This record gives C-alpha cells, sequence and structure tokens, in this order.
RNA sequence: CUGUUGCUUAUAGACGAUGGCAUCAGAAAUCGGUGUUGUAAGCCUCUCGGGUAUUGAAUG
RNA sequence: UGUCGGCUCUUCCUAUCCAUUUCAAGCAGAAUUGAAAAAAGGUAUGAUUGUUCACCAUUUAAUAGGGAACGUGAGCUGGGUUUAGACCGUCGUGAGACAGGUUAGUUUUACCCUACCGUUUCGGUAGAUUUUCAAAGUAUUUAGAUAGUAGCACAACUCAGUACGAGAGGAACCGUUGUGUCACGCCACUGGAUUAUUCAAUUAUUUGAUCAAAUAGUGUUGAGAAUCUAACACGUGUUGAAAUAAUGGCUGAAAGCCUCUCAAGCCAGAAUUUCGUCUAGAUGAAUACUUUGUCUUUUUCUUGUUACUUUAGUACAAUUGAAAAU
RNA sequence: GUCAUCUAAUUAGUGACGCGCAUGAAUGGAUCACCGUGAUUCCCACUGUCCCUAUCUGCAAUCUAGUGAAACCACAGUCAA
RNA sequence: UAAUAACCGCAACAGGUCUCCAAGAAGCAAAAUCUUUAGUUAAAUAGAAUAACGCAGGUAAGGGAAGUCGGCAACAUAGCUCUGUAAGUUAGCAAGAAAGAGUAGCUCUGGUGAUCGAAUCAGAACUUUAAAGGUUAGGGG
RNA sequence: GAUUCACGCAGUGUUAACGUGCAAAUUACUUGUCAUAUUUGAGUAUAGGGGCGAAAGACUCAUCGAACUAUCUAGUAGCUGG
C-alpha cells in the first residue's frame, strides 16, 4: 500500500556513508580550474577558527529595503598566520589519475613539520630530513635536484607546493604543524616551478593568496556529537506519548519484502565528527596590515579583533586574520582550509563592496556592555577593590 | 539606546525592545532588567541600576 | 492589494489561534483559519506574523460579523520578532484588522501601535494607523 | 620504529578508535582580565560591597 | 504465518495532479482543452465517522492514482471486529440466535544468525634495477576504480494597463528583490532548559541567641553564567561546460519534383544525461628516516614490524618482442 | 431519515416530525429532584497532547573486578530472477 | 521470633497474617514534613565513564486540543474569613453553586472570666520582595 | 443506612512499571472508600447432581459449566505419531 500522505525524505543520501574522519585537517577534494593565461599564484591557504563575532555593515546594493543605517550580520574569525613553504611537489595526468613524479624540498626544515613523520617526538631521534639536510650542496646531490627541476618541467601538468603553519605563532598547545598542498594556478608549468622554486623557505601570507570582498570555500571538520539517535541524527518524528518501549525511533524500519533494512532508512550512529565543504563564503575583512584591527571609519576607536575576555576556549587573535561572513564547520581552534572559489559566484551581493560600521568586541561570556576594558573602568569609575 | 529599567548604554543590536498598547515603547538591556520593569519594581529601590545611583552621591 | 516584499518574522501565530480585532467594526476577536500564502507542510499547522493575511472566523462579536469567515491582516503579535538592523522587538497583545481581497479596511480607525511591516505591505492599513512602531 | 603507560588529556569519545603533549613536560594554587548575583559580616555610611567564577572560559 | 484502520518510515510503478521542454485547437489576449518527452523534485490543514471510503470548510504551483504478505502489532495504538458481564428490538415453548444496536473488556519475549547503522582488530596485491637506482618497514603528503548525490518552488518590482482585443479585459522573455521548504552546518546576536543545589529572598524543623548552616531525596521562588540547543537565532546549496529526449529545423537522395533522414551527414532544443563541484572509498603514487643489494622456508625475540644472528644449498655481464593509417 | 440549532465546516450532540423492518403499559409505560471511581455532547480555564522539539536530575544501559542463569537450537546463515 | 530474615507463599520472596503501650514542633486534624527515647546505616556486589534508547521525576519562547477513537497523560483549582449564590425541586436540597474581596512582618488598643489565668475574636499605625501554598490542599458550568 | 479527612482497605485510570517479574496477579502514581447492609480474630455449622451464592455459573485449599484422591483401567479410539 502506498503511503497515506507525501513527505520529504528525512536527511540528504548524498552524505553516506555517515562516518567520522580520523585527522582533524581536512584535504580539499578539488582546486580551481587552471587558467593557462595568467600569472602564477597560490590557491589556497590555512588557517584556525578562533570564533564567531557580529558586525553592523553599510548596504551598497542598489533597489533594496534593507536598512541605510545597517544590518546586523554574524561572522566568523579565522586565525591565519603567514605559512612557511617547505617544498614542492608535481604531479602528472595518468590513464588512473593524477600521479606524483617528483618532491623537492628546501634545505632548512623547521622542527614542527619534522614532528609529522613520528608518532612519538619526544622518544625519537629528531633525525627527520637530516640525511637531506647534511648533503645538500653536494655534487651529486645538487645534480639529482637540478634533475628533479628538469622532470617536472618536462612530465607534469599541476605544480603544489608543500606548506606548514608555525604553531609557535598560535595559542594552541599543539607543536606539529599542519601542512597542506596548495596548487599554483598560472602560466606553463616552466614558470610555474620558477615560481614555486622562488617560494622555497619563504613566508606566505594571507593577503597574497585571497583578495579583498572575494567570496571563497571552506574545508573543515564539524564539531563531534558521538552516537545519537535518528531525532537527531535525520530529525524524524517523534512517536506519540502513548508509545510502548520508546518515543526517539523510527517506527517501520522497512517493509516486509524487501526482505532487508534498507540503506535509505534512518538509523542511530555517529554524527558529528564529519568532513564538509562549504562554497561562496564572503570576506567581510581582510585582516592584514592596516586591517589587523577591529577599528571602523565610522568607529574609531582603537582595539583588536580579540572580545573582552579573550575569544572563548581559544585566546587572543594576534596574527592576521579572515572575517568571513556566517558560520564555517567545527568548534574553535579547529583547522581550516580556505580555497579559491571553484566556481566564481557572480550574483550582485558576491561583488556588492563590504562596509563595516561596527565590530563587536564585547565579551562573549554573559550578556556583556562594553567594548573595551578601558570604557569599561572609565564608565564604573574605581572600584573599592582598586580605589 | 538607553534601558528602560537600568538606565544603562545598551550596545548594539543587544536587548529587547517592548511596546505597550498605549503607544509607548521601551528597550531593556537584557532580560533580568525586562522582568523588574514588568513587575513594576522601582529602579530607585533597586542598587546597581544608573537611576539609584545619580540619585544620591 | 499587498505591496512589495516582506522580510523574514518569525510566525508566532498558528491555526486556531485567537487576535484581537482592533478595528472598530463591531468585531471582537478572530480565529486563525488559515494563512494566505502557507505552502503547507505534513502535520505543519498555518502560521501568521506580522503583516500576514489570514483567514478568520469572528467568534466574539455583533450578528453580522459573528459566525462568519473574514479575512484580516495582523498587525502586532506578542511573539518577538528581529528587524534586519538588529533590532528585537514584540507587541503586549496580538491584533489584527478586517481588510478584503482587494486590500481596503472595512473599519475606519486603528487602536493601539501597528508595526511597521504591516503598514508597509498595505497602505490602507498604514493611513488608518495612529503609530507605526 | 611502533604499541602499552602518564597528562584522573583534549578540538574526540559507549568500549576501541581519533587528536595533542610527554622534563624547555605536565599539574597546582595565587594574581590580573572576564562574567553572574545584588550591596556581606562587626560596628542610612563604610559598600559598584561580599560571594562565585571552568567545572568543557582567557593571561601571567 | 497475530486477523481492520490510523500514527511512523523507506522504497518502487506511471495509466502525470504541479513545476521543465514541445505539438494541436472550434488557440486574438487571458483562462482552458487534446497529446508527446520526462518519475530527478513536490503533492497540505481541519469538522463528523473506528472507519478504507464519503461529504463539507479552507489553503496551495498541485493539494494525482497505486504497489511492496490488501508494506509496516518481540514498531505503537486498540477506536472497529472477535471469548467470558449486562441492556434493548425481533425470532424461539425453552435453553438460546441475530453480516442488529449499546456499554465494560490482560496486546508477552530479542541477549541468537543475518540485513541495516555506526565502531575496532589482524592480514595484505609482481615484476624496475642509470647507487642521482631498485625493494622492504615506519610516517606524512596525496590519489581516486567504484557507490551515493541536492536543491527545488512561490511571490514582489520592472516589463505594462504594454502586446492582443471593437470593448470588456489582459500577458511573456531578460534584469532585480525577497519568502517557504529540503540539505549541510553553527553559537556571534535573540529565546529555552539549568544540580556551576552560582547569588539573593523566603515557609517548616533543629542547631541556647547572633553568625553560619543543614534537613523537606532538587523545599520553593527571583535573577542566573557555562554547556547544549531553536520548528524560536543565523550562514551556504543563484554553479559552470558539452551531448541529448519529445519536437522544431539545415543540406539531401531514394522517387529528375518533393521530403527534418522507416537514408548517409548536421543544428537548435528538458525539472534530462555526462563532465565540473560535494561525501565515502579499493588497488595505488611521491617524499622523510631505518635498512638491504641472488634467493627462501622452518624455528625463534618483541606489544608488533623491519634490519639483524647461525648452519647449509643455490646463480654468476654480454645476441631477449615495435611502423602508422586505411 | 426530514427540518431547526450547535461549528468556518457536524455519519457525533440537542429540540421537533412519525404507517414505528421490529416502541408500548408490574416483559411494567411516562416522569426524572438528589446521588454515581456509570455512558454521551458542548463551553470556560489550563496546559508539550500538538505545531516541533530542546533540555536537567536519579537509576540503569557502556566498560571493568568478583559472581553468573534461561528461552530457543535438523544443518546453518549475503542477494536478484 | 512474632516478621522488609525465625510464620504461610519451593527462598533472607517489595505479597499475606489478630492485638497491647505511644514524646516535641505545626496544624482543625493520629494528615504531609522535621526532630527526641529506642532501633538501625545492613538489608538480591561495587568502581570508572557520563553515548544512544529507556524507567522515575521536572521545566519551556509564541500558540492553546489544531494531537487523538476519546483532553488519555499532564497542567490547572485548592486552607481560612467576609460578601454573594441561579434554573430546577420529592420543598428536604441544588450549595463549597457560580462570582467577587481579604490574608505577611513589626508596634499597639479593645471584647470575651474568677476571688491570677484561657487562647480566641475585632480594630489601628508603620514597613516590606504585597503575603494560604515549603508540605497539605475541590477545576467549574 | 447525611458530607468529608486520617489509620486501614480496595482496585477507576495510566490500558504506567514488570511481564524467563519482588510477585503462578505484585509495584508506583491517580482514584474510590474508610462503623451499623461497617471491618476483623478465634470457635463452630453446611460436602460433591452436594454445599454456599446481595446471582458473576461466582466460590468450595494456585483445581469448578460439577473438587481432590484411589480403584474399575494398560477404559475405547474407523484418528495422529513411531
Amino acid at each position: 500500500s502506498h503511503r497515506k500522505f507525501e513527505a520529504p525524505r528525512h536527511g540528504s543520501l548524498a552524505f553516506h556513508p555517515r562516518k567520522r574522519v580520523h585527522k582533524v585537517r581536512a584535504t580539499v577534494s578539488a582546486f580551481p580550474k587552471d587558467n593557462a593565461a595568467e600569472k602564477p599564484h597560490l590557491t589556497g591557504f590555512l588557517g584556525f577558527k578562533a570564533g564567531m563575532t557580529h558586525v553592523i555593515r553599510e548596504v551598497k546594493r542598489t533597489n533594496t529595503k534593507l536598512p541605510k543605517d545597517g544590518v546586523l550580520e554574524p561572522v566568523t574569525i579565522i586565525e591565519t598566520p603567514p605559512m612557511v613553504v617547505a617544498g614542492f611537489v608535481g604531479y602528472k595526468k595518468t590513464t588512473t589519475g593524477l600521479k606524483p613524479i617528483t618532491a623537492v624540498f628546501a634545505e632548512h626544515i623547521a622542527d614542527e613539520f619534522k614532528r609529522r613523520y613520528t608518532k612519538k617526538w619526544y622518544k625519537n631521534t629528531k633525525n627527520q630530513f637530516a640525511v637531506h639536510t647534511e648533503k645538500y650542496n653536494d655534487v651529486k646531490a645538487k645534480s639529482k635536484r637540478e634533475r628533479q627541476i628538469r622532470l617536472i618541467k618536462n612530465r607534469c601538468d599541476v605544480v603544489r607546493v608543500i606548506a606548514h603553519t608555525q604553531m609557535a605563532l598560535v595559542p594552541l598547545k599543539q607543536k606539529k604543524a599542519e601542512v597542506m598542498e596548495i596548487q599554483i594556478n598560472g602560466g606553463s608549468i616552466a614558470e610555474k616551478v620558477d615560481f614555486a622554486v622562488s617560494l622555497l623557505e619563504k613566508q606566505i601570507s594571507v593577503n597574497s593568496v585571497f583578495g579583498t570582498d572575494e567570496c571563497i570555500d571552506v574545508c573543515s571538520v564539524t564539531k563531534g556529537h558521538g552516537y545519537n539517535g535518528v531525532i537527531k541524527r535525520f530529525g524524524v518524528r517523534h512517536l506519540p506519548r502513548k508509545t510502548h518501549r520508546g518515543l526517539r525511533k523510527v517506527a517501520c524500519v522497512g517493509a516486509w519484502h524487501p526482505a532487508r533494512v534498507s540503506w535509505t532508512v534512518a538509523r542511530a550512529g555517529q554524527m558529528g565528527f564529519f568532513k564538509r565543504t562549504e562554497v561562496n563564503k564572503k570576506i567581510y575583512r581582510l585582516g592584514c596590515g592596516d586591517l589587523k584591527n577591529a577599528k571602523t571609519e565610522f568607529d574609531i576607536t582603537e582595539k583588536g579583533i580579540t572580545p573582552m575576555g579573550g575569544f572563548p576556549h581559544y585566546g587572543v587573535v594576534k596574527n592576521d586574520f579572515l572575517m568571513i561572513k556566517g558560520t564555517v564547520a567545527g568548534i574553535r581552534r579547529r583547522v581550516i582550509s580556505l580555497r579559491k572559489a571553484c566556481f566564481p559566484s557572480t550574483t550582485r551581493t558576491a561583488q556588492e563592496q563590504i562596509v563595516l560600521k561596527f565590530i563587536d568586541t564585547s565579551s562573549k561570556y554573559g550578556h556583556s556592555r562594553f567594548q573595551t576594558t578601558t570604557e569599561k573602568k572609565a564608565r564604573m569609575g574605581p572600584m573599592k577593590k582598586d580605589l | 539606546q538607553v534601558c528602560a529599567f537600568s538606565g544603562f548604554k545598551i550596545p548594539v543590536a543587544k536587548g529587547r525592545k517592548y511596546v505597550r498598547l498605549d503607544l509607548k515603547s521601551f528597550t531593556f538591556i537584557n532580560k533580568k532588567s525586562l522582568m523588574q520593569f514588568l513587575r513594576k519594581t522601582n529602579p530607585r529601590k533597586v542598587f546597581w541600576t544608573a537611576i539609584y545611583r545619580q540619585l544620591n552621591k | 492589494g499587498r505591496q512589495g516584499n516582506k522580510f523574514r518574522v518569525t510566525c508566532g501565530l498558528n491555526n486556531a489561534s485567537t487576535v484581537n480585532c482592533a478595528d472598530n467594526t463591531g468585531a471582537k476577536t478572530l480565529t486563525i483559519i488559515s494563512v494566505k500564502g502557507f505552502h503547507g507542510r505534513l502535520n505543519r499547522l498555518p502560521r501568521a506574523g506580522c503583516g500576514d493575511m489570514v483567514v478568520a472566523t469572528c467568534k466574539k462579536g455583533k450578528p453580522e460579523y459573528r459566525k462568519k469567515m473574514h479575512t484580516a491582516v495582523i498587525i502586532r503579535q506578542r511573539r518577538t520578532w528581529r528587524r534586519k538592523d538588529g533590532v528585537t522587538l514584540y507587541f503586549e497583545d496580538n491584533a489584527a484588522v478586517i481588510v478584503n481581497m482587494k486590500g481596503e479596511m472595512k473599519g475606519s480607525a486603528i487602536t493601539g501601535p501597528v508595526s511597521k511591516e504591516s503598514a508597509d505591505l498595505w497602505p490602507k492599513i498604514s493611513s488608518n494607523a495612529p503609530t507605526i512602531v
């Protein structure tokens, strides 16, 4: 018999199997399509979600009924200290997919990068890249390096640099760096390798990768939740109060004669630690250089992006950061893989210039009232504690 | 904006506004001030409000 | 008669919700039956917010209005809804005024304030409202 | 090299697993910042006081 | 083989109700009617009734029809039916009967195998020798056969009181702005929970009184951080190429003309398909370090792997396999 | 069943009508104040019944040390036709 | 012993089984709640963690039965004093009908007796978080 | 043979718990009842085509539309199994 009334199915079948990832960092499944008629550039970065705040922005779109005094929107702060380029790898297009041909690394490698190659650092001999560094300038090793460069320039189509973060610049307790491959999109393979060679051991800032008011894609791992039932995992309807043996379950898990439970039925299991990609995430503030603060042209009081009392569970942001509109997957301290838009948005709101009128920096705990700690003391006056 | 009960300076995009049938609208900094107003509590008798601190000293 | 768009207003009035009639046309209260433009979902009751057109029956009022189905526009609601400029507000009571499909008010006056959401969509309501909040 | 073990470990979690650190480690109080309540006890004033504050908050 | 319906939930069919693309009309416009492609997405809220059904009141773009042991009771419920009490009507001399009515009437078990959903553990894919090489172990960076797939729909402005029409009436493409729902998230702002029995007040009892408490299994109330969370807050899925279906066409025979082709060759054309993008993922690849350099098995140490240790045996550089297209 | 009324909407309720398949007078007919862990319908009030779920506590379930059953069991255990 | 282990139920079974004596607070009350004399802290094992789904107890924005066979379950009302109380009726009732107002703390005054004492009732100032509600405690038509 | 609360008792609902249970009928909450047609002990009387029944074919030692026990009895079986 047919179901009496029709309704959309609960949950998406585009996200099955529903299994938690193992690594915290999420690798981008794809990079923006290469164009061979432009200067070489990097198409991605790596940041840490400091937290969220809210801003007021002036609306520049025309023919809109939005208030002329600004609109309150949420933003997400992603701290992005400069990354260090440790090497690059060439890829070749084979009949089985991209195949890495060779990888060329720099002479000097930081200990944060080396920690990635062990599972117990303090019990290790800590001799990663030791032979590579020791005989870097040997004539036999120099010729091998030059051949590796020549081989990539002849039998490769994709060039990616190996860049890692400097964990000493973030309040994270972790010391082992996070390594990402950032693809180079630009001219021929000859001038792409030349670009990567010049990038060895140099520091790349987030302003060199992303522009102003640029919609980007963010890849990260969602906040974990553990074992969960079908009400939270999928969103099925709760059963009546009269129900024997429980309310928060799917009543019928299949018909008699497909003879088995289907993959499409809602079941209890892990929800949480999933990798998700979101596209068309507009950058509100490129927090580099003169924009590293939280002051605006309308609100000219000098203040950093860190809220009063610090970011909850995170700390203080003192490096370059991204002000991404809205929400991104994952809790604070989670590594976020930024990436240029795979499909550049062409709507009027995507090209709209962003002009912020106010950036909230009050405490994120409780019902705060003051934007700075100096204005709190000024309004409260001398307290008996100090007085 | 200034809170109706406490008299504090309401930070932007914070608090709630209450509109009455006598064409009068009030804004409050939090729920704590809103309930005290709804109970007809006199802000002059509540110590932490800015109205009280202005009356004496 | 509805003019222009309306931003997201959380609909605090359900099916069978009783609202007051702010007009002077002999109707005291109206109970919401359906909402114009509502898109049905399984087991979901119709929802109405400020500035929404509803189908209501008058269970309390003059004989020419009682036991009859009317059309009314919600002008205020006790439900808290947030504006686009980060302003969060709500009213003391849920009220409505009887208007027809063409959008003109059957009454001639409105008692109490009228939300800006309902005044912008329906010009005839804004002309008869004392104060817009 | 890897595993166990320790941090009554977390960005994780039914148990496994996963993530981080392991002597320049970790833990702890104390102090400062940050919040909540509403003005402590002895003698309206002391008093924007006192108390709490990671436990899944942020410094030193 | 637990016998109706409803609730819940997934999937399937098309004889398609809506949205997409087309052709025809007794198609001027608008509204409609007949038909083709197409089943990827949608298809509601209620009064009465146990009802399936039915019939009304709305709302909607539409509120289509059906299957899966008349799907679905160790999933629920028990209103219907269908034991044992009782009442009424009719029938029977009577006990009793009634696809007649009314009322009250116990809904058991999963800890087993598999399926599904998540989660561990051990094992692992044969033909390369330019020492700048080759192979194994550990680790990271990646890779992507295959499997799933997601965004839809509506409204407002302008077009425009224009096209069309005697008039009455009355559109549409582009462009812009929103909303609803589905999917994935998220804690800034707004709201909810609250044993931080946090802070304050207070009823009863007991601490000789004050202070400070405890008890009434969380005494109660007010405010209430954190954390969790909203159908109640708020972000993203307006996103691109190529080939197509019905169909409409180009060139063009058969068949000197004609013809979109039951011919060769092409074009435009879908909520279509495939790439592109998203999630899971097999055999894999690169690099870093430790080794090893003809080869293995059986023992044996370690949580385990590799190198390693011993006794043997075994081979020893040199003619090996390419047109492409038709 | 027909007409009213109850609702926006009434196979339910109530008031009338009565050739009543098949009512009817101690097979007792009609009437009903008070009473009822009796049956039925509608108002007010109230509320997680519901829109639509969120969250808090205790005891379990999870894991572990000690202890330790039973039902059932032809052999067993992936699917399409 | 006379029973949450001596009795009857297969047992140290939350079942059943006749009596005697009987403190304080508070209250109308042998009610709920707390305590004294007496008894007991053992009564089919615990520790860590704080998943789902449960059993028991709660709360909740806006709406308010739209859920459902059906207001099932839960919420709600609730003590006392004063005012007031309809149709119907077997004249007895309906009736606590329905409906409305009051209630705290502190400082006082007055009334109710015998030849010093009883808690009870009424009234008046002032203050506050405006008062039955911790527990107990009718929903009404 | 008025209305209520309490000690007790019952069993209206949850069609709650449990349903290889604490229990071969119990537990929790809600509800009802809670002295004169009331509750209750012991003694005593009534016995199976019988008793007793404010009547349900109810009860008569977990057994009742005819108890339990033993004998006739290895009752008969055109039916099922070996």
